């Protein structure tokens, strides 16, 4: 499954296996990555540096910001 | 007696040390909220509609971080930027209404 | 809820410059009721990140290196979103990626 699963980034096998500058140097993209399944299972910040949940608060102290603030009666789109 | 005996800084160490989650968690909401309003004072545009929709904001958001905060008893901002949003969340509804901490904060 | 998001590379139509960008978002809950009036979204360097081949649990940790044969992992912990950073140890035996026991 993962060993099948390397076969899977033509030019990012340096920034895959090697995270090198093979892939990033020289190495034409033109598309940007993604881990929706690269990742683990789903890691979900579950397994989690720190880092995540500074994030998650930061992000969640300004939506709750802006939820109850346009939550605020007569909502006046005064922009 | 009279209120709030604080035995400030009798406890083993100070008030000035780490020793609980929730201890860490409001320290996050309390710097966020500093560097967000070190930044957001320093805004630029700086009309200061404190009449017209700027308290919509500063009461929103001193609500909804006790609606996003876990130890939500009592808290205020007092400012002329008293302009006091001094909201204590009583059960669900933040008492909102307009010292030597004050007389502290000039003198540093 | 919010969004969970993927790992990038700095490139729609470009080589992918250095960084590999993990993303959160959230859609605004809009304001008797809700609905979707805005969204917003941020996108971090997940290329910096240490990640884990021989751990229990991690970034799809996979310690295809060092399974039984004398073996060990004693992996590279933390410098960042690399691989092949799991070393591995050949327990009490020879070592001519070979891992061996002894005579």
């Amino acid at each position: 499954a993962q060993k099948l699963a390397e076969e899977v980034p033509m030019d990012v096998a340096s920034y895959l296996y090697t995270g090198d500058s093979h892939q990033l140097k020289r190495a034409n993209c033109s598309g940007r990555y993604e881990l929706a399944g690269l990742p683990g299972k789903w890691p979900a910040l579950a397994s989690a540096h720190p880092s995540l949940h500074r994030a998650l608060d930061t992000l969640t102290h300004a939506t709750n910001f802006l939820n109850v603030m346009l939550q605020s009666n007569k909502s006046r789109e005064q922009n | 007696s009279g209120r709030y005996e604080l035995a400030g800084l009798p406890g083993k160490w100070p008030a000035l040390a780490s020793a609980h989650p929730s201890l860490h968690r409001a320290l996050d909401t309390l710097t966020h909220a500093t560097n967000f309003l070190n930044v957001m004072l320093q805004s630029n545009k700086s009309r200061e509609q404190n009449l017209q929709d700027d308290l919509d904001w500063y009461q929103a958001l001193v609500w909804s971080l006790l609606e996003g905060e876990p130890s939500i008893s009592r808290a205020a901002i007092t400012f002329s930027t008293q302009v006091f949003l001094q909201a204590t969340r009583e059960e669900s509804r933040i008492l909102l209404q307009d010292p030597h901490l004050a007389n502290a904060t000039l003198e540093t | 809820h919010f969004k969970w998001s993927p790992p990038y590379l700095e490139c729609e139509n470009g080589s992918y410059k250095p960084g590999w960008l993990v993303t959160l978002s959230s859609a605004i809950y809009g304001l008797l009721v809700p609905e979707f009036r805005g969204v917003m979204k941020v996108d971090i360097n997940l290329q910096k990140v240490d990640i884990d081949q021989c751990s229990s649990d991690g970034w799809f940790s996979g310690t295809h290196k060092c399974h039984l044969n004398n073996s060990e992992c004693m992996p590279i912990k933390g410098l960042g979103f690399v691989l092949g950073a799991y070393e591995c140890i050949c327990k009490a035996g020879f070592y001519h990626y070979v891992c061996l026991p002894c005579r």
